[PDB]
């Protein structure tokens, strides 16, 4: 445990702290490559955080 | 694809050895060695372009080929090397004086490759999850032997948003700048979609992902003086001719500059070819003109073809050998082309013929060689193209002497033209 404080002398932290700054209702365009080099083909997925938008 | 064959198109370059020695027929040309030396010699100077200032006047009488060998040194010289052609009376301009479109077309035929150091990120997204606040996103460029994920800032997602570009695209973004270019696609679109079918492009570069030093060499001409006259420089470039811009830092600004990339290494400069196609039609004023500005180190090699002897300089009232002023004439070195003869005349219809497509008997090419000898060589590939149809017509395969003497009559030279002229018509 010492050695691992004196170590530490996170990039997940601050995208968290990116998403506390988020109002909330922040609609998120996300597409990504699925299965039907190997076939493949590509998806689309739009996620809405609230049912506001 | 579909672009007719003219009359200069049988030749497609300027037939020549090792050792500068000229072919009997070959690249579409027949005889004329000697000529056909001298552009070959002065198509190596222009290559060379470590002199400049040179000009070259191609002689001769009508029909011996001085278009001809003209377009043959254009096309020897192939790409890259610009080659201005221009008649005689296209100088004269109603928005731009005689000198100032001759200053147009010199800086026109000189070319500058410009070096630029560029780099390109390029790959397939495999993600391009965006959180729209309506601020944060990242991207997955994926390779063929390599992956990496980007964090996206706020002005690169919204360039993102502007070019829409799907998962499985093949895009070439460059990291000065943040162009997105889509290239095409690497797969389908979830085969679900009632819509947007289309074709999947090769995947990328296995080291795509950062590319550090892709080194791209703009080329542009010494015209670039249209990007400065005025604040909005497209109209200029395409259509307005309207470019009385001001001499004065402007063209030694411009050269200046160019001298400066050139010495730090950003450009190279390549000087091209000024062919002005019957110069005779020049005012004394434009010979006056050429005489300084072919001086200019910028000045490219000024290519000039006369079909005439002694005749009066236009804007004036004296003459001068093929029309230019002693001054000028003195000045460049004359090539003149000598007459081509039966044999000559032959193998040239024949290529014309084999450019066509056409075919004739033997007795047809002797006759025609014979017609052509008579009134013109021009006027024996009228013939021959007159023959063609009128054997077409007739669901014959090749041309008789009945079809070739068929379309002497039908069709007329000025000859003939003016020995049925004596009708007294009109004066
Ligand atoms: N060496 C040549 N080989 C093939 N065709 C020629 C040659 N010389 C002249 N001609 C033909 O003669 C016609 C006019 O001659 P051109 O090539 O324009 O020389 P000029 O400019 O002296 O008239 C053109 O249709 C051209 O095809």
């Amino acid at each position: 445990n010492l050695r691992s404080l004196e170590t530490y002398e996170a990039d997940k932290k601050k995208q968290v702290h990116k998403k506390r700054k988020c109002p909330g209702p922040i609609i998120t365009y996300h597409s990504v490559t699925v299965p039907l080099p190997p076939a493949r083909c590509s998806r689309t997925f739009i996620t809405f955080s609230d049912d506001a938008t | 694809r579909i672009e007719r064959i003219g009359a200069h198109s049988h030749i497609r370059g300027l037939g020549l050895d090792d050792a500068l020695e000229p072919r009997q027929a070959s690249q579409g040309m027949v005889g004329q060695l000697a000529a056909r030396r001298a552009a070959g010699v002065v198509l190596e100077m222009i290559r060379e372009g470590k002199i400049a200032g040179r000009a070259v006047l191609i002689a001769g009488q009508p029909g011996t080929g001085k278009t001809a060998i003209a377009m043959g040194m254009a096309q020897a010289l192939g790409p890259d090397t610009p080659f201005t052609a221009i008649a005689g009376s296209e100088i004269f301009s109603l928005e731009m004086s005689k000198t100032e479109a001759l200053t147009q077309a010199f800086r026109r035929s000189i070319g500058v490759r410009i070096k630029e150091e560029t780099e390109i990120i390029e790959g397939e997204v495999v993600e391009i999850q965006i959180d729209r606040p309506a601020k944060v996103g990242k991207l997955t460029l994926k390779t063929t032997e390599m992956e990496t994920i980007y964090d996206l800032g706020t002005k690169m997602i919204e360039s993102l948003t502007k070019d829409k570009v799907q998962a499985g695209d093949v895009i070439t973004i460059d990291k000065a700048t943040g162009k997105i270019s889509k290239l095409g696609r690497s797969f389908t679109r979830a085969r679900d979609y009632d819509a947007m079918g289309s074709q999947t492009k090769f995947v990328q570069c296995p080291d795509g992902e950062l590319q550090k030093r892709k080194e791209v060499v703009h080329t542009v001409s010494l015209h670039e003086i249209d990007v400065i006259n005025s604040r909005t420089q497209g109209f200029l470039a395409l259509f307005s001719g309207d470019t009385g811009e001001i001499k004065s830092e402007v063209r030694e600004q411009i050269n200046a500059k160019v001298a400066e990339w050139r010495e730090e290494g950003k450009a190279e400069i390549i000087p091209g070819v000024l062919f002005i196609d019957e110069v005779h039609m020049l005012d004394i004023e434009s010979f006056s003109f050429l005489n300084r500005a072919l001086e200019s180190d910028m000045a490219p090699v000024l290519i000039m073809a006369t079909n005439r002897g002694i005749t009066r300089i236009r804007g004036t009232s004296y003459q001068s050998p093929h029309g230019i002023p002693i001054d000028l004439l003195d000045r460049l070195l004359i090539v003149s082309t000598t007459p081509y003869s039966e044999k000559d005349t032959k193998q040239i219809l024949r290529i014309r013929c084999e450019e066509e497509d056409v075919e004739m008997s033997e007795d047809a090419y002797t006759v025609l060689t014979r017609i052509g000898l008579e009134t013109s060589l021009r006027y024996a590939i009228q013939l021959i193209t007159a023959a063609s149809l009128v054997c077409r017509k007739r669901k014959g395969t090749e041309v008789q002497v009945d079809d070739i003497k068929r379309v002497y009559s039908l069709f007329l030279d000025e000859s003939r033209s003016t020995q049925y002229m004596k009708e007294y018509q009109d004066a």
